[PDB]
Protein backbone atom coordinates (compact mmCIF):
# COMPACT_ATOMS: atom_id res chain seq x y z
CA UNK A 1 0.00 0.00 0.00
CA UNK A 2 1.68 3.17 -1.28
CA UNK A 3 1.66 6.71 0.19
CA UNK A 4 -0.20 9.15 -2.04
CA UNK A 5 2.81 11.52 -2.42
CA UNK A 6 4.80 9.09 -4.30
CA UNK A 7 2.88 8.83 -7.32
CA UNK A 8 3.03 12.47 -7.73
CA UNK A 9 7.12 12.98 -7.48
CA UNK A 10 7.28 10.47 -9.69
CA UNK A 11 5.31 13.21 -12.03
CA UNK A 12 7.74 15.83 -10.71
CA UNK A 13 10.60 13.17 -11.95
CA UNK A 14 9.56 12.99 -15.64
CA UNK A 15 8.28 16.84 -16.00
CA UNK A 16 12.46 17.12 -14.81
CA UNK A 17 13.83 14.52 -16.83
CA UNK A 18 15.23 13.59 -13.23
CA UNK A 19 15.14 9.38 -13.80
CA UNK A 20 17.94 10.07 -16.94
CA UNK A 21 20.86 9.14 -16.05
CA UNK A 22 23.09 12.06 -16.03
CA UNK A 23 21.82 12.44 -12.73
CA UNK A 24 24.06 9.96 -11.40
CA UNK A 25 26.76 12.03 -11.61
CA UNK A 26 28.72 13.43 -8.92
CA UNK A 27 27.60 11.93 -5.29
CA UNK A 28 24.65 12.93 -3.37
CA UNK A 29 22.89 16.05 -2.20
CA UNK A 30 20.98 15.21 1.02
CA UNK A 31 20.74 11.19 0.95
CA UNK A 32 24.17 10.28 2.32
CA UNK A 33 24.53 13.18 4.75
CA UNK A 34 21.02 11.40 6.42
CA UNK A 35 22.36 8.51 6.96
CA UNK A 36 25.74 9.89 8.99
CA UNK A 37 22.93 11.31 11.31
CA UNK A 38 21.01 8.68 13.77
CA UNK A 39 20.20 11.03 17.37
CA UNK A 40 17.07 12.68 16.74
CA UNK A 41 18.76 16.31 17.40
CA UNK A 42 21.08 15.87 15.02
CA UNK A 43 18.30 14.45 12.51
CA UNK A 44 16.40 17.61 12.57
CA UNK A 45 19.58 20.49 12.30
CA UNK A 46 19.79 18.53 8.80
CA UNK A 47 16.71 17.88 8.08
CA UNK A 48 15.44 21.87 8.54
CA UNK A 49 17.95 23.16 5.88
CA UNK A 50 16.67 19.90 3.48
CA UNK A 51 13.61 21.42 3.85
CA UNK A 52 13.79 24.85 3.43
CA UNK A 53 15.74 23.70 0.46
CA UNK A 54 13.12 22.31 -1.05
CA UNK A 55 10.48 24.57 -0.23
CA UNK A 56 12.59 27.92 -2.02
CA UNK A 57 12.67 25.14 -5.35
CA UNK A 58 8.77 24.58 -5.09
CA UNK A 59 8.32 28.42 -5.20
CA UNK A 60 10.10 28.71 -8.69
CA UNK A 61 7.19 26.23 -9.99
CA UNK A 62 4.27 26.20 -7.79
CA UNK A 63 1.96 28.07 -11.12
CA UNK A 64 3.59 25.23 -13.93
CA UNK A 65 0.97 23.81 -15.71
CA UNK A 66 1.42 19.62 -15.22
CA UNK A 67 2.52 20.03 -11.88
CA UNK A 68 0.62 22.62 -9.90
CA UNK A 69 -1.17 19.80 -8.10
CA UNK A 70 1.62 17.80 -7.25
CA UNK A 71 3.75 20.36 -5.65
CA UNK A 72 0.61 21.01 -3.84
CA UNK A 73 0.28 17.41 -2.54
CA UNK A 74 3.99 16.96 -1.68
CA UNK A 75 4.15 20.35 0.38
CA UNK A 76 1.15 19.12 2.61
CA UNK A 77 2.73 15.68 2.96
CA UNK A 78 5.87 17.29 3.74
CA UNK A 79 3.89 20.11 6.51
CA UNK A 80 1.98 16.44 8.06
CA UNK A 81 5.29 14.32 8.55
CA UNK A 82 8.19 17.70 9.60
CA UNK A 83 5.45 20.12 10.66
CA UNK A 84 2.82 17.69 12.35
CA UNK A 85 0.64 19.92 10.65
CA UNK A 86 1.22 22.74 13.34
CA UNK A 87 0.48 26.12 11.29
CA UNK A 88 2.15 28.01 13.91
CA UNK A 89 5.41 26.27 13.66
CA UNK A 90 5.27 25.67 9.74
CA UNK A 91 4.78 30.05 9.85
CA UNK A 92 7.61 30.62 12.39
CA UNK A 93 10.03 28.49 9.93
CA UNK A 94 8.87 30.80 6.95
CA UNK A 95 9.53 33.70 8.28
CA UNK A 96 12.85 32.45 9.22
CA UNK A 97 13.74 31.16 5.87
CA UNK A 98 13.03 34.90 4.48
CA UNK A 99 14.78 37.28 6.65
CA UNK A 100 17.37 38.74 4.41
CA UNK A 101 20.93 39.41 5.28
CA UNK A 102 21.46 42.47 3.77
CA UNK A 103 18.90 44.31 5.23
CA UNK A 104 20.45 46.95 7.42
CA UNK A 105 17.95 47.04 10.11
CA UNK A 106 17.68 43.26 9.96
CA UNK A 107 21.22 43.23 10.40
CA UNK A 108 20.98 45.47 13.39
CA UNK A 109 18.30 43.47 15.13
CA UNK A 110 20.20 40.36 14.43
CA UNK A 111 23.73 41.75 15.98
CA UNK A 112 21.22 43.12 19.11
CA UNK A 113 19.80 40.06 20.23
CA UNK A 114 23.20 37.51 19.51
CA UNK A 115 23.91 37.03 23.27
CA UNK A 116 20.33 36.55 24.21
CA UNK A 117 20.10 33.64 21.39
CA UNK A 118 23.52 31.87 22.70
CA UNK A 119 21.60 31.74 25.39
CA UNK A 120 18.97 29.91 23.83
CA UNK A 121 21.19 27.66 22.31
CA UNK A 122 22.13 26.54 25.69
CA UNK A 123 25.69 28.83 25.55
CA UNK A 124 27.61 29.89 28.72
CA UNK A 125 29.29 32.85 27.29
CA UNK A 126 33.22 34.10 28.02
CA UNK A 127 34.13 36.92 28.98
CA UNK A 128 35.61 37.65 26.14
CA UNK A 129 32.18 36.79 23.83
CA UNK A 130 30.37 40.01 24.98
CA UNK A 131 33.10 41.89 24.16
CA UNK A 132 33.45 41.25 20.81
CA UNK A 133 29.61 41.31 20.50
CA UNK A 134 29.74 45.05 21.81
CA UNK A 135 32.69 45.90 18.55
CA UNK A 136 29.65 44.68 16.60
CA UNK A 137 26.68 46.16 18.04
CA UNK A 138 28.76 49.67 18.09
CA UNK A 139 29.35 49.28 14.31
CA UNK A 140 25.99 48.12 12.92
CA UNK A 141 24.46 50.73 15.51
CA UNK A 142 11.27 48.23 17.34
CA UNK A 143 8.54 46.21 19.65
CA UNK A 144 9.19 43.32 17.44
CA UNK A 145 12.42 41.05 17.71
CA UNK A 146 13.80 38.80 14.91
CA UNK A 147 14.72 35.68 16.91
CA UNK A 148 13.60 35.92 20.20
CA UNK A 149 9.87 36.32 20.03
CA UNK A 150 10.02 32.70 17.46
CA UNK A 151 12.07 30.90 20.53
CA UNK A 152 10.04 31.16 23.01
CA UNK A 153 6.89 30.04 21.61
CA UNK A 154 8.59 26.40 21.23
CA UNK A 155 9.88 24.07 24.17
CA UNK A 156 10.04 20.67 22.95
CA UNK A 157 13.63 19.90 21.61
CA UNK A 158 12.56 19.04 18.29
CA UNK A 159 10.93 22.10 17.24
CA UNK A 160 13.51 23.86 18.93
CA UNK A 161 16.57 22.38 16.85
CA UNK A 162 14.11 23.01 13.50
CA UNK A 163 14.32 26.58 14.12
CA UNK A 164 17.51 27.02 15.82
CA UNK A 165 19.18 25.50 12.47
CA UNK A 166 17.64 28.42 10.38
CA UNK A 167 19.07 30.89 12.86
CA UNK A 168 22.30 29.54 12.94
CA UNK A 169 22.51 29.34 9.39
CA UNK A 170 21.62 32.81 9.40
CA UNK A 171 24.52 34.20 11.09
CA UNK A 172 27.08 32.07 9.33
CA UNK A 173 25.67 33.89 6.11
CA UNK A 174 25.87 37.53 8.01
CA UNK A 175 29.29 36.48 9.14
CA UNK A 176 30.90 35.39 5.59
CA UNK A 177 29.06 38.86 4.68
CA UNK A 178 31.39 40.57 6.73
CA UNK A 179 34.46 38.39 7.29
CA UNK A 180 36.99 40.66 6.37
CA UNK A 181 35.61 43.78 7.08
CA UNK A 182 38.88 46.06 8.55
CA UNK A 183 37.27 47.19 12.30
CA UNK A 184 34.95 44.06 13.17
CA UNK A 185 37.47 41.56 11.11
CA UNK A 186 38.28 39.84 14.52
CA UNK A 187 34.56 39.72 16.13
CA UNK A 188 33.09 38.46 13.57
CA UNK A 189 35.85 35.87 13.30
CA UNK A 190 35.66 35.16 17.46
CA UNK A 191 31.62 34.90 17.78
CA UNK A 192 31.95 32.74 14.90
CA UNK A 193 33.69 30.08 16.32
CA UNK A 194 32.10 29.81 19.55
CA UNK A 195 28.79 29.31 18.03
CA UNK A 196 30.55 26.62 15.87
CA UNK A 197 31.87 24.85 19.00
CA UNK A 198 28.28 24.73 20.54
CA UNK A 199 26.05 24.34 17.97
CA UNK A 200 27.53 21.59 16.65
CA UNK A 201 28.63 19.92 19.71
CA UNK A 202 32.43 19.88 18.39
CA UNK A 203 32.29 17.31 15.97
CA UNK A 204 33.50 18.45 12.75
CA UNK A 205 31.99 15.67 10.85
CA UNK A 206 28.41 17.54 11.53
CA UNK A 207 29.52 20.83 11.08
CA UNK A 208 30.67 19.89 7.72
CA UNK A 209 27.57 18.04 6.65
CA UNK A 210 25.92 20.91 7.77
CA UNK A 211 28.08 23.97 5.44
CA UNK A 212 27.33 21.37 2.45
CA UNK A 213 23.69 21.35 2.96
CA UNK A 214 23.99 25.21 3.53
CA UNK A 215 26.37 26.12 0.36
CA UNK A 216 24.23 24.32 -2.49
CA UNK A 217 22.43 27.00 -4.98
CA UNK A 218 18.85 25.75 -5.52
CA UNK A 219 19.21 27.45 -8.54
CA UNK A 220 21.71 25.12 -10.86
CA UNK A 221 19.83 23.31 -12.90
CA UNK A 222 22.21 19.84 -11.90
CA UNK A 223 21.25 20.84 -8.02
CA UNK A 224 17.68 20.80 -9.17
CA UNK A 225 17.37 17.76 -10.90
CA UNK A 226 19.18 15.74 -8.57
CA UNK A 227 17.17 17.40 -5.66
CA UNK A 228 14.11 16.09 -7.24
CA UNK A 229 15.37 12.83 -8.08
CA UNK A 230 16.07 12.24 -4.03
CA UNK A 231 12.54 13.45 -3.04
CA UNK A 232 11.08 10.43 -2.90
CA UNK A 233 14.22 8.84 -0.18
CA UNK A 234 14.16 12.65 1.66
CA UNK A 235 10.48 12.14 2.48
CA UNK A 236 10.39 8.80 4.08
CA UNK A 237 12.83 9.89 6.52
CA UNK A 238 11.06 12.53 7.62
CA UNK A 239 9.05 11.59 10.12
CA UNK A 240 9.80 11.00 13.67
CA UNK A 241 12.78 8.22 14.54
CA UNK A 242 11.96 5.28 16.87
CA UNK B 1 26.39 -3.16 -35.96
CA UNK B 2 22.70 -2.62 -34.81
CA UNK B 3 21.60 -1.90 -31.76
CA UNK B 4 20.64 -4.31 -28.93
CA UNK B 5 16.98 -4.37 -28.44
CA UNK B 6 14.51 -4.89 -25.25
CA UNK B 7 17.18 -3.96 -22.73
CA UNK B 8 14.83 -5.09 -19.45
CA UNK B 9 16.25 -6.02 -15.55
CA UNK B 10 14.51 -8.52 -13.94
CA UNK B 11 14.69 -9.22 -9.83
CA UNK B 12 13.30 -12.00 -7.36
CA UNK B 13 14.84 -11.81 -3.85
CA UNK B 14 17.30 -9.20 -4.64
CA UNK B 15 19.16 -11.00 -7.47
CA UNK B 16 18.93 -8.37 -10.49
CA UNK B 17 19.87 -9.80 -13.96
CA UNK B 18 19.94 -7.86 -17.64
CA UNK B 19 18.09 -9.42 -20.73
CA UNK B 20 18.35 -8.25 -24.19
CA UNK B 21 17.40 -9.20 -27.50
CA UNK B 22 19.79 -9.58 -31.18
CA UNK B 23 19.46 -10.09 -34.30
CA UNK B 24 20.78 -12.48 -36.45
CA UNK B 25 24.07 -11.55 -38.21
CA UNK B 26 26.48 -13.32 -40.81
CA UNK B 27 29.39 -13.71 -37.73
CA UNK B 28 28.82 -14.15 -34.34
CA UNK B 29 28.60 -10.65 -32.23
CA UNK B 30 29.27 -10.13 -28.71
CA UNK B 31 28.29 -7.52 -26.02
CA UNK B 32 29.47 -5.89 -23.15
CA UNK B 33 27.25 -4.23 -20.33
CA UNK B 34 27.92 -1.25 -17.90
CA UNK B 35 25.85 -0.21 -14.58
CA UNK B 36 25.88 2.78 -13.19
CA UNK B 37 24.75 3.53 -9.58
CA UNK B 38 22.77 7.02 -8.40
CA UNK B 39 25.57 8.96 -6.39
CA UNK B 40 28.66 7.80 -8.65
CA UNK B 41 31.82 9.77 -7.54
CA UNK B 42 31.94 11.69 -11.15
CA UNK B 43 30.90 10.32 -14.28
CA UNK B 44 31.53 6.68 -14.86
CA UNK B 45 29.89 3.87 -15.99
CA UNK B 46 31.33 0.36 -14.49
CA UNK B 47 32.07 -2.56 -16.65
CA UNK B 48 29.74 -5.83 -15.48
CA UNK B 49 30.18 -8.21 -17.80
CA UNK B 50 32.45 -8.22 -21.17
CA UNK B 51 32.46 -9.81 -24.38
CA UNK B 52 30.24 -12.45 -23.60
CA UNK B 53 27.83 -13.89 -26.45
CA UNK B 54 25.38 -15.27 -24.65
CA UNK B 55 21.86 -12.20 -23.82
CA UNK B 56 22.22 -12.03 -20.08
CA UNK B 57 24.27 -10.62 -17.18
CA UNK B 58 23.65 -10.92 -13.79
CA UNK B 59 24.77 -7.49 -11.99
CA UNK B 60 24.33 -8.52 -8.11
CA UNK B 61 27.32 -7.56 -7.45
CA UNK B 62 26.52 -4.40 -8.59
CA UNK B 63 23.72 -3.11 -6.68
CA UNK B 64 24.81 -0.53 -3.82
CA UNK B 65 22.19 0.05 -1.69
CA UNK B 66 18.52 -1.83 -2.07
CA UNK B 67 16.57 1.87 -2.58
CA UNK B 68 19.16 3.41 -4.61
CA UNK B 69 18.39 3.74 -8.67
CA UNK B 70 20.91 1.97 -11.49
CA UNK B 71 21.17 2.43 -15.03
CA UNK B 72 22.14 -0.42 -17.76
CA UNK B 73 23.79 0.00 -20.75
CA UNK B 74 24.41 -2.86 -23.36
CA UNK B 75 26.74 -2.67 -26.97
CA UNK B 76 27.57 -4.93 -29.33
CA UNK B 77 30.72 -5.66 -31.46
CA UNK B 78 32.05 -6.56 -34.54
CA UNK B 79 35.86 -6.95 -34.05
CA UNK B 80 36.09 -3.51 -34.51
CA UNK B 81 32.84 -2.02 -35.28
CA UNK B 82 30.66 -1.39 -32.12
CA UNK B 83 26.94 -0.14 -31.91
CA UNK B 84 25.15 2.55 -30.54
CA UNK B 85 24.42 1.64 -26.67
CA UNK B 86 20.63 0.30 -26.24
CA UNK B 87 20.33 2.28 -22.81
CA UNK B 88 17.65 0.62 -19.87
CA UNK B 89 15.14 2.71 -17.51
CA UNK B 90 15.40 3.85 -14.35
CA UNK B 91 15.64 0.55 -12.09
CA UNK B 92 15.69 0.26 -7.81
CA UNK B 93 15.81 -3.28 -6.51
CA UNK B 94 13.45 -2.34 -3.72
CA UNK B 95 10.83 -0.05 -6.05
CA UNK B 96 10.96 -2.72 -9.14
CA UNK B 97 11.72 -5.83 -8.00
CA UNK B 98 9.73 -8.80 -6.19
CA UNK B 99 10.77 -10.52 -2.99
CA UNK B 100 9.66 -14.09 -1.69
CA UNK B 101 7.13 -14.81 1.06
CA UNK B 102 7.73 -14.77 4.65
CA UNK B 103 7.50 -17.86 6.86
CA UNK B 104 4.78 -18.55 9.46
CA UNK B 105 4.61 -20.59 12.70
CA UNK B 106 1.20 -20.87 14.72
CA UNK B 107 0.52 -22.61 17.72
CA UNK B 108 -2.40 -22.96 20.56
CA UNK B 109 -2.79 -21.30 24.01
CA UNK B 110 -5.87 -21.47 26.58
CA UNK B 111 -7.92 -18.98 24.60
CA UNK B 112 -5.48 -18.06 21.60
CA UNK B 113 -3.23 -18.87 18.79
CA UNK B 114 0.05 -17.14 18.68
CA UNK B 115 1.19 -16.89 15.36
CA UNK B 116 5.56 -15.94 14.37
CA UNK B 117 6.10 -14.64 11.11
CA UNK B 118 9.98 -14.80 10.10
CA UNK B 119 10.35 -12.11 7.70
CA UNK B 120 11.34 -13.08 4.19
CA UNK B 121 15.38 -15.01 4.35
CA UNK B 122 16.89 -12.18 1.70
CA UNK B 123 16.23 -9.60 4.93
CA UNK B 124 18.34 -12.03 7.83
CA UNK B 125 20.91 -0.12 7.03
CA UNK B 126 18.76 1.03 3.95
CA UNK B 127 15.60 2.03 3.69
CA UNK B 128 14.07 -1.30 2.21
CA UNK B 129 12.63 -3.33 4.89
CA UNK B 130 9.11 -4.30 5.83
CA UNK B 131 7.09 -1.90 7.40
CA UNK B 132 3.64 -4.15 8.04
CA UNK B 133 2.61 -6.71 7.53
CA UNK B 134 -0.51 -7.79 6.03
CA UNK B 135 -2.12 -10.99 8.24
CA UNK B 136 -5.12 -12.87 6.69
CA UNK B 137 -6.78 -15.09 8.86
CA UNK B 138 -10.08 -17.58 8.18
CA UNK B 139 -11.96 -19.39 10.82
CA UNK B 140 -14.34 -21.80 10.09
CA UNK B 141 -16.10 -20.21 7.19
CA UNK B 142 -15.25 -16.56 8.21
CA UNK B 143 -12.71 -14.14 7.11
CA UNK B 144 -10.94 -11.14 9.00
CA UNK B 145 -7.42 -8.84 8.35
CA UNK B 146 -5.17 -8.15 10.95
CA UNK B 147 -1.96 -5.49 10.49
CA UNK B 148 1.15 -5.62 12.36
CA UNK B 149 3.17 -2.13 12.22
CA UNK B 150 6.97 -3.28 12.41
CA UNK B 151 8.38 -0.26 14.04
CA UNK B 152 6.06 0.93 16.21
CA UNK B 153 5.95 -2.67 18.03
CA UNK B 154 7.60 -4.61 20.76
CA UNK B 155 6.37 -7.25 18.94
CA UNK B 156 8.88 -7.52 16.01
CA UNK B 157 12.79 -7.49 16.09
CA UNK B 158 15.78 -8.03 13.38
CA UNK B 159 14.01 -12.20 13.27
CA UNK B 160 10.63 -12.31 13.36
CA UNK B 161 7.23 -10.42 14.50
CA UNK B 162 4.14 -12.23 16.80
CA UNK B 163 0.83 -11.69 16.79
CA UNK B 164 -2.16 -13.19 19.35
CA UNK B 165 -5.43 -14.41 17.85
CA UNK B 166 -8.66 -14.63 20.20
CA UNK B 167 -10.32 -18.06 19.85
CA UNK B 168 -13.95 -17.96 20.13
CA UNK B 169 -17.66 -18.66 18.68
CA UNK B 170 -16.98 -22.29 18.91
CA UNK B 171 -14.16 -22.03 15.72
CA UNK B 172 -12.24 -25.02 15.51
CA UNK B 173 -9.97 -24.09 12.62
CA UNK B 174 -7.86 -21.67 12.01
CA UNK B 175 -6.08 -20.53 8.73
CA UNK B 176 -3.37 -18.03 8.77
CA UNK B 177 -1.44 -16.42 5.37
CA UNK B 178 0.49 -13.30 4.98
CA UNK B 179 2.46 -10.81 3.12
CA UNK B 180 4.94 -7.80 3.82
CA UNK B 181 4.25 -3.96 2.72
CA UNK B 182 7.92 -2.70 1.82
CA UNK B 183 8.66 0.54 3.18
CA UNK B 184 9.57 3.84 0.89
CA UNK B 185 7.24 2.74 -2.35
CA UNK B 186 4.88 0.26 -0.58
CA UNK B 187 5.27 -2.75 -2.58
CA UNK B 188 4.28 -6.03 -1.47
CA UNK B 189 6.24 -9.78 -0.50
CA UNK B 190 4.46 -12.68 -2.39
CA UNK B 191 2.12 -14.15 0.22
CA UNK B 192 2.90 -17.22 2.23
CA UNK B 193 0.62 -20.45 1.34
CA UNK B 194 -1.95 -21.13 4.48
CA UNK B 195 -0.55 -23.01 7.61
CA UNK B 196 -4.10 -24.43 9.71
CA UNK B 197 -4.41 -25.54 13.34
CA UNK B 198 -7.22 -27.40 14.69
CA UNK B 199 -8.75 -26.17 18.42
CA UNK B 200 -10.82 -28.93 20.12
CA UNK B 201 -14.05 -27.85 21.23
CL1 LIG C 1 2.61 19.85 17.10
Amino acid sequence: MQDPYVKEAENLKKYFNAGHSDVADNGTLFLGILKNWKEESDRKIMQSQIVSFYFKLFKNFKDDQSIQKSVETIKEDMNVKFFNSNKKKRDDFEKLTNYSVTDLNVQRKAIDELIQVMAELGANVSGEFVKEAENLKKYFNDNGTLFLGILKNWKEESDRKIMQSQIVSFYFKLFKNFKDDQSIQKSVETIKEDMNVKFFNSNKKKRDDFEKLTNYSVTDLNVQRKAIHELIQVMAELSPAA
Amino acid sequence: VPTPTNVTIESYNMNPIVYWEYQIMPQVPVFTVEVKNYGVKNSEWIDACINISHHYCNISDHVGDPSNSLWVRVKARVGQKESAYAKSEEFAVCRDGKIGPPKLDIRKEEKQIMIDIFHPSVFVETTCYIRVYNVYVRMNGSEIQYKILTQKEDDCDEIQCQLAIPVSSLNSQYCVSAEGVLHVWGVTTEKSKEVCITIFN
